[PDB]
């Protein structure tokens, strides 16, 4: 069934689930041509699927030759993520493949649907959460490790950083959503926020700062107080 | 012309032949039905005056037999059966006729309704479908599930209508995901057509049957069998023209037998507005278009 504010508490469980957002597969800028139509050109994008319990993102990056000669790419986009989402599943040993995948967009229910035909036992659901997965190009790692790529690429991360040696997946999860949601809606002062000091850094092999634990807690009421602000802002409230 | 004689009509009930019905009162004198078109599968069907759930009925054809009615007072309900002594059955319906007791199969010359909408219902092919190989004559009512639905009990009284599912591995060709699920030319031309119906006229003899079985019983499986057998066409973008042609003639007489306070749960919304608007065929029901539109506009 669709996932939602009631059954939020089942990410976190031992069964293992992935979230699939589709969202920054096929991008676009739009441009004017010579003759004065409008015409697209598009960049690199990527498949972003999230296991929320542990951390692990396998970050499909989508080469713009994908699109090569293709009609109704928008389209196209859903059944690709589909295409590279089953083969990652192919991958995976048994003991790894997901019993669950979520999309966080109805309109891939069907082609991924058709795609995991050869794998019935796992269960394509939709949610109703509204999740901010579309921010994960404002983490300037993400961003540039797919706006370099040559080629197709899976390039693989833990969006957690090391917070589980500390915090449940429930506050990470928590966390994340709440940066991403923060990115989403102002991304200039989220970005201000999180990276003010310069003597908090990241580390080589993490998307985040080092903040200790007090630390986080600042930055979290600071991305909180970003929400609200932009909120009465949008609404005049 | 042939001649079903009833053996009496014990409780009040309302009778049909083919598109046609009669009320008949609680011991009546009522023997039966003459002057039925040989050349045709046809259908006498029941619903008692106490008991408005469950139409039921017996396809047949007068070609593959005697059959007559008798009311059965330990199971409740009108039985066909064959008469396999051919002297005692001209005799009982000679007799009945004599006495005048038989009402008149009201045939109109100048209408075709009935074989527009049985052109390619054989009685062969229905008797795999609803599987009682004893009797020459189906048994179908309101309450029959299809195999389809008992995959998701009994399969003695199961209607084994052709299986269709657009997310399956039949299909849908590995390797060809989006192609094959846009546009089902290949599921329906190589896996139905040549694979499992062999020719379009039994894939349309089952799409007709489905449809009568919706109608005369409300029986919901054959409703859900007969938009898919629809959706599987509108669907392919590579139809033989004959069955375009063939298919807006077949919905046509469809659409314009249904009984119209039932188009909202006979017609399925949204299979409609993708065959006549959105689909590969939204051009090539021109009929079936024009009488939807006329007749049920709020539906689209």
């Amino acid at each position: 069934g669709a996932m939602n504010s009631s059954n939020y508490a089942e990410l976190f469980n031992n069964d293992i689930k992935l979230f699939v957002d589709d969202t920054n597969v096929y991008r676009v800028t739009v441009h004017k041509t010579f003759e004065g139509n409008v015409a697209t050109k598009a960049i690199n994008g990527c498949i972003f699927t999230l296991n929320p319990k542990t951390g692990h993102l396998f970050l499909k990056i989508i080469h713009t030759s994908v699109w090569a000669g293709q009609k109704r790419l928008s389209q196209l986009a859903k059944w690709k993520t589909a295409e590279e989402v089953s083969a990652l599943v192919r991958s995976l040993p048994k003991e790894e493949q997901p019993k669950q995948i979520i999309v966080t967009r109805k309109a891939m229910l069907d082609p991924l649907e058709v795609h995991m035909l050869d794998f019935p036992n796992i269960a394509i659901r939709p949610t109703e959460l509204r999740l901010p997965f579309s921010a994960a190009m404002s983490i300037d790692k993400l961003s540039d490790v797919v706006m370099k790529a040559t080629e197709p690429q899976m390039v693989l991360f833990n969006i957690y950083d090391d917070w589980l040696d500390r915090i449940s997946s429930y506050t990470a999860f928590s966390r994340l959503t709440l940066l991403l949601r923060a990115l989403k809606t102002n991304e200039e002062s989220a970005k201000m926020i999180l990276l003010s000091d310069p003597t908090i850094t990241i580390k080589s092999y993490h998307l985040w700062p080092s903040f200790t634990d007090e630390q986080w807690i600042t930055i979290e009421s600071q991305m909180r107080d970003l929400i609200l602000t932009e909120y009465g802002r949008k609404y005049n409230v | 012309m042939n001649t079903v004689p009833f053996t009496s009509a014990p409780i009040e009930v309302t009778i049909g032949i083919d598109q046609y019905s009669f009320n008949v009162k609680e011991n009546q004198p009522f023997h039966g039905i003459k002057d039925i078109p040989i050349g045709h599968v046809h259908v006498i069907h029941f619903q008692h005056a106490d008991n408005s759930s469950m139409r039921y009925g017996y396809w047949f054809d007068c070609r593959m037999g005697n059959f007559y009615i008798q009311y059965d007072p330990k199971d409740g309900l009108y039985k066909m059966m064959e008469e396999r002594d051919g002297a005692k059955f001209e005799n009982i319906v000679h007799n009945f006729k004599e006495r005048q007791m038989m009402v008149s199969y009201p045939k109109i010359d100048e209408d075709d309704t009935w074989y527009n909408l049985t052109e390619f219902v054989q009685m062969d092919k229905i008797r795999k479908i609803v599987r009682k190989d004893e009797n020459q004559f189906s048994y179908v009512d309101s309450s029959m599930t299809t195999v389809q639905e008992n995959e998701l009990s009994d399969p003695a009284h199961s209607l084994n209508y052709t299986v269709i599912n657009f997310k399956s591995r039949e299909a849908i060709r590995p390797g060809h995901e989006m192609e094959d699920f846009l546009d089902k030319s290949y599921y329906l031309n190589t896996v139905m057509l040549q694979g499992i119906f062999k020719n379009s006229s039994n894939y349309f003899g089952e799409l007709q049957f489905a449809f009568l079985n919706a109608m005369f019983f409300g029986n919901y499986g054959s409703s859900l069998q007969w938009h898919a057998m629809i959706e599987l066409i509108c669907s392919s973008a590579t139809v033989p023209k004959h069955m375009l042609d063939k298919l807006d003639e077949i919905l046509y007489y469809q659409i314009k037998t249904l009984p119209e306070q039932y188009s909202d749960i006979l017609l399925n919304e949204r299979v409609w507005n993708i065959c006549l608007y959105s689909s590969f065929q939204k051009n090539s029901l021109h009929n079936t278009e024009k009488i939807m539109e006329n007749k049920y506009p709020e539906l689209l």
